[PDB]
């Protein structure tokens, strides 16, 4: 898998300063690098797509550059709202992968996840994502999870043809399906272990729309 | 905008299409040629009322909205005129999405008939990259 090393790991900063965050990739990935901001468990927000392209509704001050294996997110003149984690993600190769994060300390269509919040080891976790505002036949749909130590993992997606892509680390325990007439899509995760405790998010493939996320604990009791 | 082969090759490389999801760069250059003939502004109307737009001839029944096409699905979430620009940006972004489905490049009829199985890397011989 393409591995993305982010640095620095943490950064403190005064409003008005300019900053640069760095993402380096274990192999050449073209322009296929995107940046998210996430404030202590909320859906991540996409800021720059494809290394340097603007996103509608994102403030001017955010910009990016680079290609190949060196990528830079720049915050020209920081505001206090800019605090939180920042993540790079590649989309060049499957599985998609996320950098380790950089903590920045300062000095229409809706999606909803449903499912259990407590599950026994060894059981099947089932999640539902209810989509509102358009047909699920009008996009591709993903599941992502955020582990307790901040780590982000792309689990998979289903695309217009009904074909599916799954992250190989889930070794065939995962399933993704659609029910068109209900406007839902589903995650199934078989044989859970305590490793699978995380926040689960549904999202469209674009990374524009995310559900709120939902905490699922796997616990011997 | 009408492109030179080598000028498109470099643009597409700049836009991250060398080795995108298992496809080498000559695949995209070959397809552009047989789809639109390197013209960002090509439009072709179909029997079913859909139209193909741009250098990759992207169809309005599935991928974009032109406000003309019956049961359009707008998978790329983009109006079809974005696909016309002298900039190849929108067209690349949408083609990346198309190719991320299991069908991959088999979506393009011209590619299946003209590029698939051939020595596609030929299409990038000559240029400084």
């Amino acid at each position: 898998d393409i591995v993305l090393t982010q640095s620095p790991a943490t950064l403190s900063v005064t409003p008005g300063n300019s900053v640069s965050l760095s993402c380096r990739a274990s192999q050449s990935i073209g322009n296929n690098l995107h940046w998210y901001q996430q404030k202590s468990h909320e859906s991540p927000r996409l800021l720059i797509k494809y290394a340097s392209q603007s996103i509608s509704g994102i403030p001017s001050r955010f910009s990016g550059s680079g290609s190949g294996t060196d990528f830079t997110l720049s915050i020209n003149s920081v505001e206090t709202e800019d605090f939180g984690m920042y993540f790079c993600q590649q989309s060049n190769s499957w599985p998609y992968t996320f950098g380790g994060g950089t903590k920045l300390e300062i000095t229409d269509i809706q999606l909803q996840e449903s499912g259990p919040s407590l599950v026994k080891p060894s059981q099947t976790l089932s999640l539902t994502c209810s989509v509102t505002g358009d047909s699920i036949t009008s996009d591709y749909w993903s599941w992502i999870r955020k582990f307790p130590g901040n780590r982000l993992e792309y689990m998979g997606y289903v695309s217009y043809s009904g074909s599916t892509y799954y992250n190989p680390s889930l070794k065939s325990r995962i399933s993704i399906t659609r029910d068109t007439s209900k406007n839902q899509y589903y995650l199934d995760l078989n044989s859970v272990t305590t490793e699978d405790t995380a926040t689960y998010y549904c999202a469209n493939w674009d990374g524009d729309y995310w559900g709120q996320g939902t905490l699922v604990t796997v616990s011997a009791a | 905008k009408v492109f030179g082969r080598c000028e498109l090759a470099a643009a597409m490389k700049r836009h991250g299409l060398d080795n995108y999801r298992g496809y080498s760069l000559g695949n995209w250059v070959c397809a552009a040629k047989f789809e639109s003939n390197f013209n960002t502004q090509a439009t072709n109307r179909n029997t079913d009322g859909s139209t193909d737009y741009g250098i990759l001839q992207i169809n309005s029944r599935w991928w974009c909205n032109d406000g003309r096409t019956p049961g359009s699905r707008n998978l790329c979430n983009i109006p079809c005129s974005a696909l016309l620009s002298s900039d190849i940006t929108a067209s690349v972004n949408c083609a990346k999405k198309i190719v991320s489905d299991g069908n991959g490049m088999n979506a393009w009829v011209a590619w299946r008939n003209r590029c698939k199985g051939t020595d596609v890397q030929a299409w990038i011989r000559g240029c400084r990259l």
